[PDB]
């Protein structure tokens, strides 16, 4: 019993003196498009196991990075709007600033 | 009207091209390559075959010393052995006991079998391309055999088809080709006159009929056993016989791109490499004015089923109102979707059925029938079968070719993060503006 892997371009198999057999893969999946997010990833993962992982890994990395940037900008804005108050000898912080930033 | 299109260099897969000549009803031509052949120019360097070692009856000089002469024979050696006392069935060969010499000589020459059993060492250069093309022209199946060098026009019902040149110069054959029978090998054979014993090329000849033979067999004459007249020798066994056992797989089985290899002449067939341009010259007589042709209006497309399988698993039903009875061309407006039918028969107020193949998870495409376009859309499902015995009738997908719901999820997630960034950016800009406003 021999298990042969079939490339997307197809596989040719010759058995003895018989004419060669040719095989091509189908785009079969257990996941599905038009389903839940995890079913969609499974669909594309099964069809394109390396392209899908690279796209998902990179997209996830970038999206998380952009969130980190949004937070970093918020913290920068926070320090800039608060500092001028903390340096005041009789500093009093407006409620909205106290609630929103502090 | 000159129409220029390009089809992938594949065999057994039909491609459809639209001939669009404004003012006239559109034509769709279905072209299928049945065979593509690359025939390399060959220059014979030499041939090899099994050699035979020729050993003339030994000369036994009794009561004296023999001497030998040099000869020009392909691989010649002579040696005189002293102290020989050979016996025949009836007793000792001659009168003297120890004062005897034997002259042994031998040479290598091509065996009689070299006329049938030989390998040819060729230098391969460029290849002439030719192909057999099936064309569906105005509903008829015409098969044309033509050269694919771009220099041959073959007529199909008064239309001229020029095929090639092929976009890829790739060939399965290397510069050095060795051919035995039906088997071709990419072997780096030694230069003529540079052969080695026990290896391919140990015996070489420029042509099958040539008497000019090069040989390097390391033929060494040995001293005969006492009391005998035989001539022993040590020689490297034919490299041809060794090669035949050690040939390994031929290009027919090892070549890239599924190339089929044949000999007499040497040919590479059906290589799935690159693509092949086709130029079609269609006479004005072959065109029907749009006013004479059937015209469709009030068209609407519905797709009751879709499977993105290699075969034509998709079906679409299109409603139409035909101005008159007649045949009508059908064309896909997207490369992602292949339609099986080139033409349909339509009349009155009815619906037409077409089959299609796509790799798309979500099939979004337009179909042009008698210059009238419709928009089709479907959710396609995967096949349960994992393997088929035929190539896909559809093209591959790009990175942008994703399902509708996948695109929606991407937009929701991308927009969600983009919104958070846009808000954070706005807050920072506002704070900085306030910081700049203050002194
Ligand atoms: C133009 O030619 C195509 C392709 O067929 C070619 O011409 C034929 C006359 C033969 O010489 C073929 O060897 C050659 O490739 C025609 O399309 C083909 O039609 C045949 C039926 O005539 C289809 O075979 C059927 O397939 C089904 C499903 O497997 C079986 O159940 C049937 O029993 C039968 O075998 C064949 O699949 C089909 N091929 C394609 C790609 O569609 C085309 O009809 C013909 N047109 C005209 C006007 O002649
Ligand atoms: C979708 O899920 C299917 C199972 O729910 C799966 O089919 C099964 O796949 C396994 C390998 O992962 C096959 O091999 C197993 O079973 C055989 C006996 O049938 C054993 O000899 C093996 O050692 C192993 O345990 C199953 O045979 C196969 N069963 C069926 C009914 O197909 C599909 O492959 C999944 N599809 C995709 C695209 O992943």
């Amino acid at each position: 019993e021999i298990r042969l892997t079939v490339p997307t371009e197809g596989l040719e198999v010759t058995w003895g003196n018989n004419e060669p057999y040719k095989y091509w893969p189908q785009l079969s999946t257990n996941g599905t498009a038009h389903g839940h997010p995890h079913e969609i990833i499974l669909y594309y993962y099964e069809l394109y196991p390396t392209m899908t992982v690279v796209v998902v890994s990179v997209a996830s990395f970038v999206l998380l990075s952009m969130v980190g940037v949004a937070v970093g900008m918020c913290m920068c804005a926070r320090r800039r709007c608060i500092t001028p108050y903390e340096l005041t000898p009789g500093a009093t912080v407006p409620f909205l600033l106290s609630l929103i930033c502090c | 009207y000159e129409h220029v299109t390009v089809i992938p260099n594949t065999v057994g897969v039909p491609y459809k091209t639209l001939v669009n000549r404004p003012g006239y009803s559109p034509m769709v031509l279905e072209m299928e390559l049945l065979s593509v052949t690359l025939e390399p120019t060959l220059s014979l360097d030499y041939i090899t075959c099994e050699y035979k070692t020729v050993i003339p009856s030994p000369y036994v000089k009794c009561c004296g010393t023999a001497e030998c002469k040099d000869k020009s024979l392909p691989d010649y050696s002579c040696k005189v052995f002293t102290g020989v006392y050979p016996f025949m069935w009836g007793g000792a060969y001659c009168f003297c006991d120890t004062e005897n010499t034997q002259l042994s000589e031998a040479h290598v020459e091509k065996s009689e079998s070299c006329k049938t059993e030989f390998a040819s060492a060729y230098r391969a250069h460029t290849a002439s391309a030719s192909a057999k093309l099936r064309v569906l022209y105005q509903g008829n199946n015409v098969t044309v055999s033509a050269y694919a060098n771009g220099d041959h026009a073959v007529t199909v019902k008064d239309a001229k088809f020029i095929v090639g040149p092929m976009s890829s110069a790739w060939t399965p054959f290397d510069n050095k080709i060795v051919v035995y029978k039906g088997d071709v090998y990419n072997m780096d054979y030694p230069p003529f006159g540079a052969g080695r014993p026990g290896q391919f090329g140990d015996i070489q000849s420029r042509t099958p009929e040539s008497e000019d033979v090069y040989a390097n067999t390391q033929l060494v004459l040995q001293r005969p056993s006492a009391g005998t007249v035989h001539v022993p020798y040590s020689q490297a066994p034919s490299g041809f016989k060794y090669w035949l056992k050690e040939r390994g797989a031929s290009l027919q089985h090892t070549a890239p791109f599924g190339c089929q290899i044949a000999t007499n002449p040497v040919r590479a067939m059906n290589c799935a490499v690159g693509n092949m341009p086709i130029s079609i010259d269609i006479p004005d007589a072959a065109f029907t004015r749009v006013v004479d042709a059937p015209s469709l209006t009030d068209m609407s497309c519905e797709v009751p089923a879709c499977t993105h399988s290699s075969d034509f698993g998709g079906v679409a039903i299109i409603k139409y109102a035909a101005s008159k009875k007649g045949k009508c061309a059908v064309h896909s407006m997207t490369n992602a979707v292949t339609i099986r039918e080139a033409e349909i028969e339509v009349e009155g107020n009815s619906q037409l059925q077409i089959s299609f193949s796509t790799a798309l998870a979500s099939a979004e495409f337009r179909v042009q029938v008698c210059s009238t376009q419709v928009h089709c859309a479907a959710e396609c499902h995967p096949p349960k079968d994992h393997i088929v015995n035929y190539p896909a009738s559809h093209t591959t997908l790009g990175v942008q070719d994703i399902s509708v719901t996948a695109m929606s999820w991407v937009q929701k997630i991308t927009g969600g993060v983009g919104l958070v960034v846009a808000v954070a950016a706005l807050i920072l800009i506002v704070v900085l503006c306030v910081s700049f406003s203050r002194h």
